[PDB]
Order: C-alpha cells, then structure tokens, then sequence
C-alpha cells in the first residue's frame, strides 16, 4: 500500500516494514495513522460485478 | 550463510578447473560489463591475453553480451567473490592467513 514514492517497470516489491504515514516511525506498529503496509483484497465469495 | 528463500535459477554445469596458480606476468583479462534496462539485466562478456604484467594495457577492444535475466529487483551495491586458502603450512588460518 501506498509506497512512498513510483516503482520501476517489472520490479517485485519485497517489504514487510509498515510505510509511514503521518510521520510516524514505527516499529511494525500503530499509532498516529500508522497504517498497516499490505493490504489483502476482501473479495466476499459471488461478491459484485 | 543464510536461508535459499530463492525463486530464480539459471546454471550451466561444464566443470573443469586448471586453475594453475602462479606469480607470473598476466597473460590472462577478463572483462564484465553490468547493466540494467526495463529490468532485464544484461552482462555483456569479454576475454583476451595480454602481456604487461603490472599496469593496464592499453590498446582497444570489443565487448559482447553473454546473458540477460529478468531480476525484476532494485539494485544498489555490489561486492566481488574472492577465494584464497592455503594449505597446513600456513598457520593463519583462513580467515585469519593466506
């Protein structure tokens, strides 16, 4: 989610560490907006089109 | 020294060493040239004798590609291979003495 900056073409982004939002350092944890890095699609099973 | 956690591999095994150490004037240059477009890495290759033995020679020449992989990964540093031990005589070790 959200990498800082643009990727380049056909490039595998291999992180775990949680992308700082609101400036916040982090150490793989929360606080003020520190959101999660990845992101797993919520795709309900016969969800819509 | 670490885990495989690997997912690439492209090895060609012809095995010959004649490693033939020796303290002689170089007759022996190879050449690698490292790059990167799109995220195909091409390693362009080159070998040919010569006959000084300190310096550089320097005369000119032509490179050529000899491989190409999709790495598909940000690359920043890079660090040669050297191999070195010697043999009982030498009581440093091999970290320690060569």
């Amino acid at each position: 989610l959200f990498r800082k900056s643009n990727l380049k073409p056909f490039e595998r982004d291999i992180s775990t560490e949680i992308y700082q939002a609101g400036s916040t350092p982090c150490n793989g944890v929360e606080g003020f907006n520190c959101y999660f890095p990845l992101q797993s699609y919520g795709f309900q099973p016969t969800n819509g089109v | 020294s670490s885990a495989n956690n690997c997912t690439f591999e492209y090895v060609s095994q012809p095995f010959l060493m004649d490693l033939e150490g020796k303290q002689g004037n170089f007759k022996n240059l190879r050449e690698f040239v490292f790059k990167n477009i799109d995220g195909y890495f091409k390693i362009y290759s080159k070998h040919t004798p010569i006959n000084l033995v300190r310096d550089l020679p320097q005369g000119f020449s032509a490179l050529e590609p000899l491989v190409d992989l999709p790495i598909g990964i940000n690359i920043t540093r890079f660090q040669t291979l050297l191999a070195l031990h010697r043999s009982y005589l030498t009581p440093g070790d091999s970290s320690s003495g060569w």
